């Protein structure tokens, strides 16, 4: 798996024409807070390709 | 890069004092001068090695030469009882001198 | 996943030394990397730690200066710079990754992966 | 892309290994979901990404394989254990399933 | 705590029209990606839509020109617009969360619809 | 300007601070600023800097990858994260203005407004 | 630097017994954000760690279900529901909130 490539899947807001995301939080997936914490209901943006 | 400051000197008051400040090459460079009067934040004496700044009377003369920064005081009064700073820049790094203590009797 | 640590052997005291932790199975580029140390059965000891792309480079009082770490992103591989080893670094090193991604979870924190480790001894 | 899952009707007595394999044909190498469906009940994920335990899930069961071939293994059978078991292509737009493969406690 | 009921399927006549209903407790329907999925009688899973968290919809091709995905804020709930149904359509549906590389994490009950 | 600064308290080692240097005027965006921190025994050391827009940021060998200085001149303040607290940094801080607008100019001022400094405690 | 002791040294306990193993901080490892920034580790012998506990009660993925964590502020707690011939190796608590990471000294939950 080259996983070097990654991809913005975990997004609620859909993108505006030529729009660049680069931020690091924990998506939130549900009213579950995440607080700053991974775990259930509290993943990452970024999906890695394999 | 250090730059070395006697730990103190003292005059009798109304004489003329000279607190010496040796780096490497240090009259390559520009070198401010501060007092510290004792439980007081530091003000600004001597700037770019032959310059003084508005504010401040004209027996604090400062010089520089070689590798040694030399301030002078004609007429030391009593309240240049204080903390000299020798200052000087080197590569966009604030080093700050040893501190040489001035003691009038 | 895989943390293949790489080099480490013989080092002669007050030699050098650096160690790869070649990684594989997932991103490496949004995880942080710590690590880990253990004498001979004296117990695991923090040495490192960095961040998702360098610049970050967390050290503990006895690895000041004398250790540096580095990533190689593009490759995916952890580094360590080792110098004037002494005799209390003799052991077996553990690279291993921080559970996770996100901010507040610590890059010098939770340690969900950890490696197989290799033996560095300093001696003559 | 097409998922096959092999064999269909599958027997065996608690304590077996077992090995249920869904392979898959053009080759994706980390999308594959585990569902296990009691029958006639909601199916439950397994393991995903197809090498790691889903929380919850308990520690006999395991997944193995990427690329082109995948397979579920058990390492040791309940009474409970008979399912109708799916594999799914995880990543995907039409998130295709396999036909599913009925373990029996037989 | 995380839990998805559903209703609206029914016994309907061939090429009329129904709505399924699905309501979610804990998670935000509004933010999520929900999918339905389809099995009929004898048969397996397979997949009917999925409406994106931004909003963006999808459909199998099975699907496109018949039914309709829909959903509400305020009710936190999911919705499926059925319609043109076809004697194929006679399945039981549940209501799913869609998570990519995570897999279908939590589930509904199932509603029949049957076709006569 | 007139310069006030807040935060310094007590902390033990390892500990998180913020300290701050807020200007009475708006001339405040033509001065670099400086910290420097006054030892309870001793005299001064520089400990970091700014330049008027704040792109030119320096610290000190010692206190690198541990504190962020920060400015706001709209806001007409001066920050100074002070993260890994550690045992030699109990002091008195104190924020001047170079009047330099870049580095490549700081070496022909001084540092001339020093507000009242605030004082920083590390102890277990 | 944050100092942390374990309790107690050994804990020998049977298989299908029940085991408590308790690491209390010497400051407070409270609410970062809210949570409780002490992680638990088991070496199992001859092999490398992984995680048992992190975030003081919660564990990460995979953990058998018998490992459960509690307490707060200083006082931390392993609680494994039932002992076995699997669980025997040495123990570590670490706080996660400074930067310098300090480990246990570790206690062997052991076969006797």
């Amino acid at each position: 798996g080259n996983y070097n490539y990654l991809y913005r899947l975990f997004r609620k807001s859909n993108l505006k024409p030529f729009e660049r995301d680069i931020s690091t939080e924990i998506y939130q997936a549900g009213s579950t807070p995440c607080n700053g914490v991974e775990g259930f209901n509290c993943y990452f943006p970024l999906q890695s390709y394999g | 890069y250090e730059l070395t400051q006697p730990p103190s000197v003292s005059v009798s008051p109304g004489q003329t004092a000279t607190i010496t400040c040796s780096g490497d090459k240090l009259g390559d460079k520009y070198a401010c001068w501060y007092q510290q009067r004792p439980g007081q934040s530091p003000v600004l004496v001597i700037y770019q090695d032959s310059k003084r700044p508005s504010g401040i009377p004209e027996r604090f003369s400062g010089s520089n030469s070689g590798n040694t920064a030399t301030l002078t005081i004609g007429g030391t009064q009593a309240m240049d009882e204080a903390a000299y700073f020798c200052q000087a820049w080197d590569s966009n790094t604030g080093v700050f001198g040893g501190g040489t203590k001035l003691t009038v009797l | 996943v895989q943390l293949l640590e790489s080099g480490g052997g013989v080092v002669q005291p007050g030699g050098s030394l650096r160690l790869s932790c070649a990684a594989s199975g997932f991103a490496f580029t949004t995880y942080a990397m710590n690590w880990v140390r253990q004498a001979p059965g004296r117990g695991l000891e923090w040495v490192s730690a960095i961040s998702d792309g360098g610049g970050s480079a967390y050290y503990a009082d006895s690895v000041k200066g004398r250790f540096t770490i580095s990533r190689d992103n593009s490759k995916n591989t952890l580094y360590l710079q080792m110098n004037s080893l002494r005799a209390e670094d003799t052991a077996v090193y553990y690279c291993a990754k921080t559970r996770g991604r996100g901010l507040y979870d610590y890059v010098w924190g939770s340690k969900d992966y950890w490696g197989q480790g290799t033996l560095v001894t300093v001696s003559s | 892309i097409q998922l096959t899952q092999s064999p269909s009707f599958l027997s065996a007595s608690v304590g077996d290994r077992v090995t249920i394999t869904c392979r898959a044909s053009q080759g994706i190498s980390s999308d594959l979901a585990w569902y296990q469906q009691k029958p006639g009940k909601a199916p439950n994920l397994l393991i995903y990404a197809a090498s790691t335990l889903q929380s919850g899930v308990p520690s006999r069961f395991s997944g193995s394989g990427s690329g082109t071939d995948f397979t579920l293994t058990i390492s040791s059978l309940q009474p409970e254990d008979f399912a109708t078991y799916y594999c799914q292509q995880l990543n995907s737009d039409l998130y295709t399933f396999g036909q599913g493969t009925k373990l029996e406690i037989k | 705590e995380v839990q998805l009921v559903e209703s609206g399927g029914g016994l309907i006549q061939p090429g009329g029209s129904l709505r399924l209903s699905c309501a979610a407790s804990g998670i935000i329907v509004s933010s999520n990606y929900m999918t339905w999925v389809r099995q009929a009688p004898g048969k397996g899973l397979e997949w009917v839509s999925v409406i994106y968290s931004g909003g963006s919809t999808f459909y199998a091709d099975s699907v496109k020109g018949r039914f309709t995905i829909s959903r509400d804020k305020s009710k936190n709930t999911l919705y499926l617009q059925m319609s043109s149904l076809r004697a194929e359509d006679t399945a039981v549906y549940y209501c799913a969360r869609d998570l990519g590389p995570y897999g279908m994490d939590v589930w509904g009950q199932g509603t029949t619809v049957t076709v006569s | 300007v007139q310069l006030v600064e807040s935060g310094g308290g007590l902390v033990k080692p390892g500990g998180s601070l913020r300290l701050s240097c807020a200007a009475s005027e708006f001339t405040f965006s033509s001065y670099s600023m400086n910290w420097v921190r006054q030892a309870p025994g001793k005299g001064l050391e520089w400990v970091s800097s700014i330049s008027s827009s704040g792109s030119q940021i320096y610290y000190a060998d010692s206190v690198k990858g541990r504190f962020t200085i920060s400015r706001d001149n709209a806001k007409k303040s001066l920050y100074l994260q002070m993260n890994s607290l550690r045992v030699e940094d109990t002091a008195v801080y104190y924020c001047a203005t170079n009047g330099g607008a870049h580095s490549s100019t700081w070496s022909f001022y001084g540092m001339d407004v020093w507000g009242q400094g605030t004082t920083v405690t590390v102890s277990s | 630097d944050i100092v942390m002791t374990q309790s107690p040294l050994s804990l020998p306990v049977t298989p299908g017994e029940p085991a408590s193993i308790s690491c209390r901080s010497s400051q407070s490892l409270l609410h970062s954000n809210g949570y409780l920034y002490l992680d638990w580790y088991l070496q199992k012998p001859g092999q490398s760690p992984q995680l048992l506990i992190y975030l003081g009660s919660n564990r990460a993925s995979g953990v058998p279900d018998r490992f459960s964590g509690s307490g707060s502020g200083t006082d931390f707690t392993l609680k494994i529901s039932r002992v076995e011939a699997e669980d025997v190796g040495v123990y570590y608590c670490m706080q996660a909130l400074q930067t310098p990471g300090t480990f246990g000294q570790g206690t062997r939950l052991e076969i006797k």
